[PDB]
RNA sequence: GGAAACUCAAAGAGUGCUAUGCGGAGUGCGCGAGAGCAUUUCCGGCAGCAGAGAUUUCAGCUGU
């Protein structure tokens, strides 16, 4: 007859000397481990509760912020830790953030400026030296652009050449700015839009359709020869600069306040307009603009990318900008202080994690685009637990609590009133439309992506 | 309040949302590799540098 | 983009790789700034690869009259060639992270494949390391660093004063 | 704990050489075991180049003795499976943890 | 327990291992230390008392204030409460809320009424001299520190005769007679 | 990739006995094709796991396993295991309930008479010792050696480590017997009341002041698997009940006459019961089918409990009878006393114990070794049983090397962990799933006589 | 009633501590290369030869 029992032998499992770890020893049987589903969903509720009480997402304004209010806001695509920032009683600044506060500032035009963005310019007489002095360029209202160095201090091969190294005349004032990203060809928005590059001064073309104005313009992140524009006829034009011709036009219900391409899909953009919701277009198909975010109470002044090109970020006329997901069209997270107001250039930060929003009353500010997380490396046990609980409510996301912590926001009051009747005002015009619909015989369902949709050129 | 109540979107019905969720993914009722290669975000970025615009293929 | 860092000691020169860049925006940030602070968090960010000790105390007083004038010496070359990768034309510069502007452009012109950085977070990351110290090396050295800048100061001291021996 | 990552990382090794009758698994628990307390001792707390050497030397003799019971049993050279690899690349990443971990002594480099 | 962190006290309010709501602020515990209370459940065979006595004053509150049971049962009540001495004063119904309490009818009990006229100097050394024996309340010993005395006998607490601790105070005072036999 | 445990490692789901959208064909394909994958790897871990649970057998045709001697395997065994089978005399105080902690590290006796006494009895360390006067039916830990609760002759008091009272519940007006729900951190109680009583332990909250409406409580016993309580009355009814409703959940009628004991499975699945009819039965759970029922053994048996292999435990007064190989299906595994003839289809008990004249109060299994803790009228046992125990515990939850930092660090991670007291479910995945009505398949608002017939028309 | 410890129990703070992620090739591309692509292309087989190396290891051929 043979006897053996558990042999704990007590040293596999208490260490023989006093620093060294002891064993974990490890069943994964489900007999050993009993709740699971009740068990990772309270871990699910705790994960919520956690991020709703570690939202802190106001990281800090950068320096004491400018005069009359922030019109024009563009990074720089090439380097993380600065970007241009010009307000409308004439002032532009180059700001460093990671210090916060600003290389050089200057008086630059006289009335408003109206666009303004960053260059990597080549003349045909110098090596453009793009990594000791930076440069920028701005249009504005008084019929000029002016292509603008900076005396930047990040790197320290040298040791002169500040400001205004040439100066573009035209005979019509100006509304938008951006450049072609090879090539140092730059494009123009104001009564018509016009393409020239930074060594000759003179428009190289002209390019508009007919005459209207146009509002704002932006170039693409790739096919790099093709970019929009939006005019004061509601409408969004798209042109191609290897045939040099505007190339389709579409025209909606309400004015289209800025466009903003997508880095990754290279022909989805997403544009803004004055109808509380912004449109992520196809390119290619110019009929159905296949997603809707929803969620405003006033005009959507700008947005523009994450640039892992997944997430999207809309600023409005109310105070309070808000960040998407893209394959949702609806609002991730909202973010709104008091102090700010009518913020008019949202603009995010070229490593996806910062929202710079550049407000009305003068000053920008920055936020983090994950409001829970922090910005310092984490031990992998951190990044074990943070991503766990990450993926944990995520998939427990539908549950009618985590819902309803993972959703509960404190919105200003003025939003919620209005959010509130727009609701109502909403679910009146549904019903009377169920009215018609069960009397009258073909009142056809329009898809609400191609509600706003009034008229497109080429239709196919 | 602790069961649903529809069906969520990318789902379709119950039998769906149920053989997704049956896998716990902690590191109790799984083992430390399956753990940490369960769990890992879609995007994954580097945290100091600045991300190019993708401009593939033929460079 | 600050691929390595070259912090100057009393015994002889260090070369850091660095594995994870810091972060750039939120900088001013107490949870970064803390993180500077915590070794075993800061070690996350810094490898040491390179360690090239002054063979005598004269070379050591004559290296540290080269860096206060801002010059190249040759143990300096030394650990700079052989640490750091030579680049293609002009694609991916490659980078130091140093400590002043003024060995900025001479060790640019001694090696034009090389590129020199001297900011915020390039001076953050060099007074982590400093505070930190000799932890970095784990004993991969031969000399006690308050001992050794001691004899170095009265040196450096006498040599800057012109004291006299008579 | 990432001992638990190494512990079972080394797995799939031992279940080849285990299916195929070279082993029984009465005794490559007991090289499980061994090798547990090895990787314990090893990214413990306050460990040492003698625990790496020791590591070594218990993984060259098991991979000697694998060697052994291959040409005897199955009376071939190898059997292609993963372990024949397997056994001398964690060698060399045990050497390659010992050198990250402790790059003073010339003697473990 | 481990005095938690502060996203954990955060995460959880609520929990208290030591005192929970329904302790009541542990008065029971407390007023138990204060008067030395010997046996647990005796602060609530008190307590079940003074809860009896207002329930009996609220019915007959309740009954008309003209009929001569309510009135000869309230006397009768306030008159025996008064010569238990519970009370002080044969005051107002009233007090049978506001001056009624389980620290009352403890104040009445053997030991702290010897600490109150001085016969030991601390309720612990009261209770233990007549846990030892040596009191008597008229003729009879008083073995249980449960006994609580009346109005009457506040005035023959005295000890035994040949309780060494009479015999050592009267030989301090040096009155100590032998003839009768302490 | 053949994992012979995948029968263990699987979860099952609410099925029908395909699709057209792309990307949910291809999301639920990656899904189980993960699932797959993830139980593969989690079943590859018995290469992993220390040591082999212990056994005996008889290897040879003559001697039986029933029929050793508790001197001959203490003989057999080693040292330490010897030393542990630990047998204290105490003969003053009454008959000794018995209750481990959830690991094997600490011991809670209590005498009938007064007797109270937490105390380690691995190494000998008492904690805390305490004579109260009054009766004490049964007591327990309630989720470490710290906290101990002590059912009095009416008040439920709850103790400290040290032996310093900290609640006399106002409630639980009597008790008779206690549990702890460890998840959920819920103290319940039930006695000659028929009131069925849960306390949220944490917060010092009552949770449910259930209603039994059947008499006192003969004996609770806990399911832990989903955490459901199981009474047993008087009329024989084990009802199992859950804090959330108050009408009792599952009314079984195992037994005739009063229910003396019950004891769960620790996988869930088996029930093994002993009413005062002399009758055992052993019950599916999860199918709520009677699985098979010893009748007429000679004696009442006074208590059952089962190990954490499947190993029944029943005391039939003076005696200890344990069979293994019980809690299948088959007919084969009904327990019986004799192979009659040397019948090879019997289960002629796996090992048997008569004490002298003391009858056994309760038995309790030690959670991780192979030996079971009897607590009789002159003190306590420990038998050792070689089969009884997981020797391969997972020290994520429970260790039984556990120091101060980990306990308390481990007691805060449960603490905030606790599952609040609404999820006591029948079965515990019914929690990510959805309504049972709120139908199946989802709709996205697209599809939400010649002269009658000549005097027809008017 | 005051005082010894390796008497134990329970909390707290500080100092530390790293706390710490198919293969040789060969074959055409990727601006002297590997940071990827792709494999029957020979091999990771058998004995012997003879050049070596501390019995067991490598270097080039016969058949295989």
């Amino acid at each position: 007859m043979k006897i053996k029992t558990i042999k704990r032998s007590a040293d596999d499992y208490v260490p023989v000397k006093s620093t060294q770890e002891s064993q974990m020893p490890r069943n994964l049987n489900p007999e050993l481990h009993p709740f699971e589903r009740a068990r990772e969903y309270t871990k699910a509720l705790n994960a919520t509760k956690l991020e709703r009480m570690f939202a802190k997402p106001f990281v800090g304004q950068l320096g004491y912020g400018h005069r009359d209010g922030v019109y024009a806001i563009a990074k720089n695509y090439g380097s993380l830790n600065k970007l241009a920032t010009g307000s409308a009683d004439g002032v532009i600044k180059y700001w460093n953030m990671s210090t916060r506060e600003e290389f050089v500032s200057f008086k630059a035009h006289y009335g408003l400026v109206t666009g303004l963005c960053v260059t990597q310019p080549r003349f045909h007489d110098k090596k453009p030296d793009l990594k000791s002095q930076n440069f920028m360029l701005s249009c504005s209202d008084d019929k000029t652009v002016k292509l603008w160095s900076i005396n930047v201090d990040d790197y320290s091969n040298k040791n002169n050449e500040e400001g205004l190294i040439r100066t573009f005349d035209g005979e019509s004032a100006f509304q938008g700015i951006d450049s072609h990203r090879e090539n140092s060809t730059f494009a123009t928005g104001g009564a018509k839009i016009h393409l020239w590059d930074v060594n000759r001064l003179k428009p190289v073309s002209d390019l508009s359709w007919g005459a209207d104005n146009i509002t704002s313009l932006k170039f693409n992140q790739n096919e790099t020869d093709i970019l929009a524009s939006t005019g004061s006829d509601n409408s969004i034009v798209l042109y191609d600069l290897r045939t040099n011709s505007p190339t389709q036009k579409i025209v909606q219900t309400m004015r289209t306040n800025a466009i903003c391409w997508n880095p990754m899909e290279a022909f989805n953009f997403v544009t803004a307009n004055e109808d509380h919701n912004a449109y992520y277009y196809d390119m290619r198909n110019l009929s159905r603009s296949l997603n809707v975010f929803k969620d405003h109470v006033s005009a959507v002044m700008d947005v523009d990318f994450s640039p892992t090109g997944d997430e999207i970020v809309t600023g409005s006329y109310d105070k309070s900008i808000r960040i998407y997901k893209t394959n949702h069209g609806h609002s991730r997270e909202i973010y709104h202080t008091k102090r700010m107001q009518h913020v008019f250039q949202v603009k995010y930060s070229m490593d996806s994690k910062y929202i710079i929003s550049g407000s009305d009353d003068g000053n920008v500010r920055l936020w983090r685009s994950k409001a829970w997380e922090r910005s310092n490396v984490k031990t992998t046990r951190e990044k074990n637990k943070l991503e766990y609980d990450e993926k944990l409510k995520e998939r427990f996301r539908h549950m009618p609590e985590i819902k309803r912590i993972s959703r509960h926001r404190h919105v200003p009051q003025v939003i919620k009133k209005a959010q509130e009747i727009k609701n109502i005002e909403l679910s009146s015009i549904k019903r009377r439309e169920a009215n018609e619909r069960r009397t009258r015989k073909d009142m056809p369902y329009i898809s609400e992506r191609k509600k706003q949709i009034v008229g497109t050129v080429h239709k196919y | 309040k602790y069961q649903s109540s529809a069906v969520p979107f990318p789902f379709e019905n119950r039998e769906q949302y149920e053989r997704s969720l049956r896998m716990p993914i902690g590191q109790e009722w799984t083992s430390r590799a399956s753990h940490q290669e369960l769990i890992k975000p879609r995007i994954m970025t580097k945290p100091g540098q600045v991300i190019d615009p993708l401009k593939a293929p033929f460079k | 983009p600050i691929e390595y860092l070259l912090f100057e000691e009393p015994t002889g020169y260090a070369v850091f790789k660095v594995k994870l860049q810091q972060d750039d925006i939120g900088s001013r940030l107490k949870e970064v700034q803390e993180q500077i602070n915590d070794f075993g968090a800061f070690t996350k960010l810094i490898e040491l690869v390179s360690f090239a000790p002054f063979k005598g105390a004269a070379e050591a007083l004559e290296n540290a009259n080269d860096i206060s004038e801002g010059l190249v010496s040759e143990s300096l070359k030394a650990i700079l060639d052989l640490n750091l990768p030579k680049a293609s034309s002009k694609k991916k510069n490659i980078t130091l992270a140093i400590s002043d502007k003024n060995l900025g452009p001479s060790i640019k012109e001694e090696f034009p494949y090389v590129d020199c950085i001297s900011n915020e977070l390039a001076q953050d990351l060099i007074r982590g390391v400093r505070l930190h110290g000799e932890k970095l090396f784990k004993g991969l050295q031969s000399g006690d660093l308050e001992r050794a800048q001691l004899g170095l100061g009265h040196a450096y001291s006498r040599a800057k004063v012109k004291f006299s021996v008579q | 704990s990432k001992t638990r990552y190494y512990l079972e990382q080394c797995i799939p090794e031992m279940d080849d050489l285990v299916e195929k009758g070279l082993f029984t698994k009465n005794e490559v628990s007991l090289i499980m075991k061994k090798r547990t307390d090895f990787e314990h001792r090893l990214n413990s707390r306050g460990s040492s180049i003698n625990d790496y050497i020791k590591y070594i030397n218990y993984e060259s003799n098991v991979n000697k003795l694998r060697a052994k019971r291959c040409k005897r049993i199955l009376q071939v050279k190898k059997t292609n499976s993963l372990s024949d690899w397997s056994i001398q690349q964690r060698i060399g990443f045990i050497y390659q943890r010992g050198t990250n971990k402790f790059p003073q002594d010339l003697k473990f480099w | 327990v481990r005095k938690l962190k502060h996203h954990e006290q955060k995460l959880l309010k609520k929990v208290d291992f030591l005192e929970w709501k329904q302790d009541q602020g542990h008065r029971d515990t407390q007023v138990m230390r204060t008067y030395h209370i010997q046996n647990r459940e005796d602060y609530h065979k008190y307590n079940r008392i003074c809860g009896d006595i207002r329930r009996l004053a609220n019915k007959l509150s309740l009954l008309p204030p003209t009929d001569p049971f309510r009135r000869k049962h309230e006397q009768l009540l306030l008159d025996k409460l008064y010569a238990m001495g519970v009370l002080t004063t044969k005051s107002k119904i009233s007090d049978l809320e506001n001056k009624v309490t389980v620290s009352a009818i403890c104040r009445r009990r053997l030991p702290v009424i010897m600490h109150r006229l001085k016969m030991a100097e601390t309720i612990q050394d009261a209770v233990k001299f007549i846990e030892q024996g040596h009191v008597r309340v008229g003729p009879n010993l008083i073995n249980d520190p449960a006994y609580l005395v009346t109005r009457n006998m506040e005035d023959y607490v005295t000890w035994v005769d040949n309780s060494k601790i009479k015999k050592t105070l009267l030989r301090y005072r040096n009155q100590i007679d032998d003839f009768d036999f302490s | 990739k053949e994992r012979e445990n995948q029968n263990k490692f699987e979860r099952s789901t609410y099925t029908n006995n395909q699709t057209k959208d792309k990307k949910l064909r291809a999301g639920l394909k990656k899904i189980d094709e993960q699932y797959k994958k993830a139980v593969s790897s989690a079943a590859a871990t018995d290469y992993l796991l220390p040591e082999s649970n212990g056994y005996l057998e008889p290897e040879n045709e003559l001697e039986k396993t029933f029929k050793v001697q508790q001197s001959e395997i203490k003989s057999s065994v080693d040292v330490s295991t010897a030393n542990k089978a630990l047998d204290l005399s105490l003969k003053e105080f009454g008959p000794y309930h018995i209750k481990y902690a959830k690991n094997g590290t600490h011991l809670l006796i209590t005498g009938r008479k007064g007797h109270v006494a937490s105390m380690d009895w691995r190494k000998g360390q008492l904690r805390a010792e305490l004579f109260l006067n009054e009766t004490c039916h049964s007591a327990t830990y309630l989720q470490n050696e710290q906290y101990f609760a002590v059912a009095q002759k009416k008040y439920t008091f709850i103790y400290d480590h040290e032996g310093t009272e900290l609640h006399r519940l106002k409630q639980h007006i009597e008790a008779r017997h206690l549990d702890f729900l460890p998840y959920h951190y819920l103290l319940v109680t039930a006695g000659e009341t028929g009131w069925l009583k849960y306390h949220d332990v944490s917060t010092g909250q009552l949770v449910s002041e259930l209603r039994t409406k059947a008499g006192p409580t003969m004996a609770m016993a806990q399911n832990p698997w989903n955490a459901v309580m199981h009474l047993g009355h008087s009329n024989g009814t084990v009802s199992l009940w859950s804090p959330s409703m108050p009408e009792p959940l599952v009314k079984l009628l195992s037994a005739r006459g009063p229910v003396n004991s019950i004891a769960i499975d620790r996988s869930g699945y088996y029930m093994a019961t002993t009413g005062a009819d002399r009758s055992m039965k052993i019950w599916d759970i999860r199918n709520f089918k009677q699985l098979h029922s010893v009748e007429s053994l000679p004696t009442p048996g006074t208590n059952v409990s089962i190990s954490d292999t499947g190993l029944l435990a029943l005391s039939r007064g003076p005696h200890v009878t344990l069979w293994k190989d019980a809690l299948k299906l088959s007919g084969d595994s009904k327990p019986c006393f004799g192979s009659m003839g040397g019948n090879p289809h019997r289960n002629t008990p796996y090992m048997s114990h008569l004490f002298a004249g003391n009858k056994v109060e309760n038995l309790g299994f030690v959670p991780f070794e192979d030996l079971l803790g009897v607590g009789h009228q002159t003190g306590i046992t420990n038998l050792i049983v070689p089969g009884a125990g997981e020797a391969n515990y997972d020290a994520l939850e429970l260790n039984p090397f556990e120091t101060k930092k980990q306990r308390q660090e481990q007691e805060v991670r449960t603490l905030l962990n606790k599952l609040p007291a609404d999820t006591i479910t029948l079965d515990p995945n019914s929690i990510g799933s959805v309504d049972k009505r709120s139908s199946t398949i989802r709709l996205n608002a697209k599809d939400l006589d010649v002269i009658e017939e000549a005097l027809s028309r008017f």
